[PDB]
DNA sequence: ACCGCTGCAAGGAATAGGATACTTGCGGGCTATATGGCGGCGAATACCC
DNA sequence: GGGTATTCGCCGCGTACCTCTCCTCCGCAAGTATCCTATTCCTTGCAGCGGT
RNA sequence: CGGAGAGGUA
């Protein structure tokens, strides 16, 4: 329960739903983040990625 | 047993009972013998060719081992106390065999002098020359004099220059070790192989078990170190424990006769073989102490040494001291109580007051009378009724015989009562059932499991 | 389902076997849409796009050594574990590095 | 400052100061007691490390941390950087009588 | 399930009790013992050793603190096997030579038995009657020891927690020697100070538990470390290996063929019988006995007596031997599962 | 009517299962390892004389 | 020694504003020490019991 | 008030 609640509650890829539309919800669920654990960093990503 | 005997014997006499401090390692082990030990394993060996009285206790673990073979001892050492009644020219010829040079102005290693009455040495071991002053076939001084100024710094009574390693460690001996190595073993190029470890100057962990290489003369069987007239007293049996130790040594040799890194000599090279050991115990006059009725002949005798009667106490009876109170009236001979420590005497002095017996304290066992209770302090472990001279020794472990509890209570099981449990299965489903360990459950059918 | 062996029997027997529906873990349930409810606040876990575990042969296009020398390198990238890298010194050697 | 739950904020400077004061008082007592040198030596090593971490943490390859495994904020970390005093409170600062 | 039924009411406040104990402590003037030079010189001469120049410093501090009008409270933190106990005896002599009823408090039965034997050994001529009260002594021995103590004839009383059980009323208590205090909690250490406030406490330990180490480092108690290991002690060689039957066998044979004895610490009572059987099948050459504090105690008496008399070599034991069992022949401990043990625990073992 | 010997038998003692208090660790606990940067620079080895 | 090469750790990397959540104690296991009933088992104290 | 993290406007 700890290892699962930690991931669901407080992670970089479990984020607060944008909910001022149906479109915003349905296009925030189909999101492809290139960040998070095991991935690159926001301000240290070059011009090619 | 040896350790135990070293405490028991010292109780019944006063001669210098002393062990022979063995390498506490196991055969072909991986640990060093802890140099302090060697400082007491060599010193014994240097006195052993002339000890005039006393008892030296060795087990067969050490008795079967080989030790430094002469030379190195009367060459690389000098132990000498003031009570060494020895002349000048005897030291002269022994230093001659030691290779020291007669120098009147002793300044460097391997130098000695015998002028007038005073004898000088600059030993192999230290960097200080010493003045000796033999008078009238005896040594009289230990004057630490300068390398050049010849002025005494300190007068000492006993001098100890022993090698701090069991084998020679100088450059010539290292070269000899390497040469014997290339003779027998094979060198591999690795900074951990003991050939390169010794060559670089360091001594490996278990280096003592490569002892015989360093010397180029076979290690003497330790019996050459014995005096002219000893009298080997045995204990138990030897033609049974030597064989057991030889088997265990062979087991260790084959167990570690793997690991091409760090290879091993054969056990013949660092241990007597049991055949040789009994080739040599036919070269000393011997007395065996064995605990069983030997029939009748010369070179055989029987010493009536019966065991004690049933002596025990317990708080169960209202009279706890019954065995003793009834034994100590029916005994014409003396009785010696051999309590363990000092304080235990009081813990035994207030218990024999309960039956009006006050033991004197004697020192040597042959102070006992016809009729008396005495106690002596030592470390003996079991009693005996010496029915030869009628005496008895009641060690404190013969007042605390045994413990016999845990005799339980009747019935931990019931068989064939209300429910036989014959059980050629017929039971229905839902029918209550009793497991003996967990209580009542409901039988819910056969099943198959992995 | 917990099996229990007995000691003095040969290697592999059974004394008892006890089973019990043990409770372990609370796993949050995705709603009918794709949103979880984690503390009353409705969260969404977005998909992540990361380099696949495997082995990759890259090269800095002469970014170092100023010779125009391309320093080819390889990464063995596990899904879970410690990485592994091989690279080339500008002297056309071959060196490994771990983590 | 209270966290409004009855307890107080961490305030890393006071944590570093408590660490230094604790080690220093312990070493003063242990020097009063004429303790053996093997003990006072690593006591002084600990005190040196503590004052080190107070003045500038992270200038050693090792940095000591509290929560979340990030190193504490030392007195040199309160001047350096984009969030120090110079660049965030002295060169440009928040201002009254302002709107947006 | 039922183990969680208990608690959460903090049934007793401890702060008020501890504050009142200390407040009664700091008010009453101490006892200022009388020191007789020669009559303690003989006690020193009975010591068959030499006091190392730090042990003889701790002893001098303890005596010059007992002979002051205040109340001692001293910690004698010194590394294991450095002769901390003889400090207790040379303070116990000063105490009981003024007819003052020392009370030694040890946190286990085997240590109680060992200290009883050692104290009878050391006080083997001086008319001081030493007695031990624990669960070894049966209920017709305790009911006499307590009457003796109350009438004031027993002059040293060595005891486990049975000592501090509210039925033990000393006549004139004058010195309390906590031994191995990295146990006992707090209330046990204070339950004897509470009845008599101005009593002198001599707290012996090797690894003091953090509360009473901080409280010594802040001046509340004194502290007198012991260094300079006594005569010929060698630092014990520690080896950390994955468990291996060959390692166990080699270690055991190396000790046994030397003649010493082995503590094989196992620390699991239910499986210790099977562990001893497995060990005796692994090493046929050894003689093996089981020792743990959950036997009929007339069996534990016998086991640890026989161990002291070399009647067996290997002692498969729990952490009942964690508290200062001497046995100077035993020279190999084998901690079976050392991963779950504290640093202090591992050091004492 | 006197006596040793034993059977009943009351209790006495030891032996179990249950409860309580310390020490220890473990493990998560509502303000207590990651591997997906790169460029400049000047100081510290290092390499080739 | 001394001139030049290579590597290594520290330094740096935009401004202003807005919105959101989430952040240790307290149970388990081992050991120790004690205490507390209920059950049963020696143990002898007394009565019987036939013999003298 | 601090810390970690997510996103958004110009
Ligand atoms: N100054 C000394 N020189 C040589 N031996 C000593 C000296 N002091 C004590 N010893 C011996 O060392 C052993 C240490 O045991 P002791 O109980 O006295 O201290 P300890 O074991 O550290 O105390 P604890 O039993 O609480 O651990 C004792 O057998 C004692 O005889
Ligand atoms: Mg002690």
């Amino acid at each position: 329960s700890a290892a699962v609640k930690e991931f669901f509650g407080s992670s970089q890829l479990s984020q607060f739903m944008d909910q001022n539309n149906p479109l915003s919800e349905i296009t925030h669920k189909r999101r492809i983040s290139a960040l998070g654990p095991g991935g690159l960093t926001r301000e240290r990503a070059g011009f090619e990625v | 047993n040896a350790l135990r005997l070293h405490d028991e014997i010292s109780q019944f006499t006063d001669q210098m009972v002393m062990n022979l401090a063995d390498w506490e390692t196991l055969p072909y082990d991986s640990f060093s013998p802890h140099q302090d030990i060697i400082s007491s394993r060599l010193s014994t060996l240097y006195q052993l060719p002339t000890m005039q009285r006393g008892v030296l206790i060795v087990p067969v673990n050490t008795l079967m081992q080989r030790v430094c073979p002469h030379s190195f001892l009367h060459g690389h050492a000098l132990v000498m106390k003031k009570g060494q009644r020895l002349s000048r020219d005897a030291l002269r010829t022994q230093l001659d065999s030691a290779g020291y040079r007669h120098v009147d102005q002793v300044m460097e290693h391997g130098e000695y002098a015998t002028r007038g009455a005073l004898l000088d040495l600059f030993p192999m071991g230290s960097e200080l020359p010493y003045r000796l002053d033999f008078f009238d076939d005896e040594i009289d001084s230990l004057r630490v004099f300068d390398v050049d100024s010849q002025r005494t710094l300190e007068e000492v009574e006993a001098i100890n220059l022993l090698p701090a390693h069991e084998f020679p460690t100088d450059k010539a001996a290292i070269e000899l070790f390497r040469s014997q190595w290339r003779d027998t073993f094979e060198v591999k190029r690795d900074p951990e192989h003991i050939y390169q470890q010794v060559s670089k100057g360091t001594l490996p962990a278990g280096i003592e078990y490569w002892q015989p290489l360093f010397f180029s003369e076979p290690l003497p069987p330790l019996f050459s170190y014995f005096p002219a007239n000893t009298l080997l007293v045995n204990t138990g049996d030897l033609e049974t424990s030597a064989e057991r130790f030889q088997a265990d040594t062979l087991a260790r040799f084959e167990n570690r006769g793997v690991d091409p890194m760090r290879p091993l000599l054969p056990p013949q090279s660092l241990w007597l073989r049991v055949d040789e050991l009994f080739s040599e115990l036919k070269n000393w006059p011997r007395v065996q102490l064995k605990t069983e009725h030997l029939p009748t002949k010369a070179a055989n005798a029987n010493l009536g040494f019966q065991k004690l009667p049933d002596l025990a106490v317990q708080a169960q009876q209202k009279a706890p001291l019954d065995a003793l109170r009834k034994f100590l009236e029916t005994f014409d001979g003396p009785v010696v109580f051999s309590v363990e420590s000092e304080g235990r005497r009081e813990a035994l002095g207030e218990l024999l007051a309960r039956i009006k017996i006050a033991p004197q304290r004697i020192m040597r066992l042959d102070e006992a009378s016809d009729r008396g209770r005495y106690l002596m302090i030592g470390a003996a472990e079991h009693g005996f009724v010496d029915t030869v001279r009628n005496l008895a020794l009641i060690c404190e472990s013969d007042l605390l015989g045994e413990r016999v509890a845990r005799r339980r209570q009747d019935s931990r099981r019931t068989i064939n009562p209300d429910t036989l449990i014959r059980n050629l299965a017929e039971l229905h489903i839902g029918q209550p059932v009793v497991h003996l360990e967990h209580g009542v459950g409901r039988y819910a059918g056969m099943t198959t499991l992995e | 389902r917990l099996v229990i062996y007995e000691r003095e029997a040969p290697e592999g027997t059974v004394k008892d076997i006890k089973e019990q529906e043990v409770y372990m873990g609370e796993i949050p349930l995705m709603t009918d849409n794709g949103t979880f409810v984690i503390n009353g606040t409705e969260r969404v876990i977005v998909s992540q796009l990361h380099r696949s575990p495997g082995v990759f042969f890259d090269s800095d296009k002469g970014k170092t050594h100023s010779s125009g020398k391309v320093l080819y390198n390889a990464r063995i990238i596990p899904y879970r574990g410690s990485w592994l890298d091989f690279e080339f010194d500008p002297k056309d050697n071959l060196f490994v590095r771990i983590d | 400052v209270p966290l409004d739950g009855g307890r107080f904020a961490t305030s890393d400077l006071n944590d570093l100061y408590r660490r230094v004061i604790n080690r220093n008082n312990r070493l003063k007592r242990l020097l009063d007691l004429a303790a053996p040198d093997i003990i006072v030596r690593n006591e002084k090593r600990m005190l040196q490390e503590a004052v080190d971490a107070l003045l500038d943490n992270g200038r050693r390859g090792r940095a000591i941390t509290g929560s979340n495994k990030r190193p504490l904020k030392s007195l040199a970390d309160m001047i350096k950087g984009k969030q120090g005093r110079f660049r965030q409170n002295l060169l440009g600062k928040r201002v009254d009588y302002s709107g947006r | 399930s039922r183990a969680r039924q208990k608690a959460a009411e903090k049934v007793r406040d401890v702060a008020a009790e501890l504050l009142d104990i200390y407040a009664q402590r700091a008010a009453k003037e101490g006892f200022a013992f009388k020191h007789d030079r020669e009559q303690y010189q003989l006690f020193c001469d009975s010591f068959p050793f030499e006091t190392t120049p730090d042990q003889a410093q701790a002893i001098n501090a303890v005596l010059s603190d007992m002979c002051q009008p205040l109340a001692m409270d001293r910690l004698v933190c010194g590394d294991v096997g450095f002769g901390k106990t003889e400090v207790a005896m040379r303070a116990a002599f000063l105490a009981v030579d003024n007819h003052k009823q020392v009370a030694v408090l040890v946190p286990t039965t085997l240590l109680a038995q060992q200290h009883y034997d050692n104290f009878r050994d050391r006080f083997a001529n001086w008319p001081v009657r030493i007695e031990m009260i624990s669960r070894f002594r049966s209920a017709k021995e305790q009911t006499q020891i307590l009457a003796e103590v109350a009438e004031g004839k027993i002059d040293i009383l060595i005891g486990t927690h049975k000592l501090l059980q509210s039925d033990v009323k000393f006549k004139d208590l004058g010195l309390l020697i906590v031994d191995e205090e990295h146990r006992f909690g707090v209330r046990h250490k204070e339950r004897i100070k509470a009845m008599r406030a101005n009593v002198d406490i001599l707290t012996l330990t090797a690894t003091p538990i953090p509360r009473t180490l901080n409280m010594a480092m802040s001046g509340m108690r004194d502290l007198s470390i012991i260094a300079t290991p006594p005569a010929r002690r060698l630092a014990v060689k520690t080896f950390v290996r994955e468990y291996d039957s060959m390692v166990v066998r080699e270690a055991i044979l190396r000790e046994i063929l030397r003649g010493g004895q082995v503590y094989y610490l196992y620390n699991d009572v239910e499986n210790i019988q099977k562990a001893a059987e497995r060990l005796a099948e692994l090493v046929p050459e050894a003689r093996i006995a089981i020792g743990h504090g959950q036997m009929r105690e007339r069996e534990l008496e016998r086991v640890m007596n026989d161990f002291h008399h070399q009647r067996f070599n290997v002692l498969v034991c729990t952490t009942i031997i964690e508290t200062g069992i001497d046995i100077p022949t035993a020279n190999t401990i084998i901690i079976e599962r050392a991963d779950h043990f504290g640093l202090a625990q591992l050091h004492q073992l």
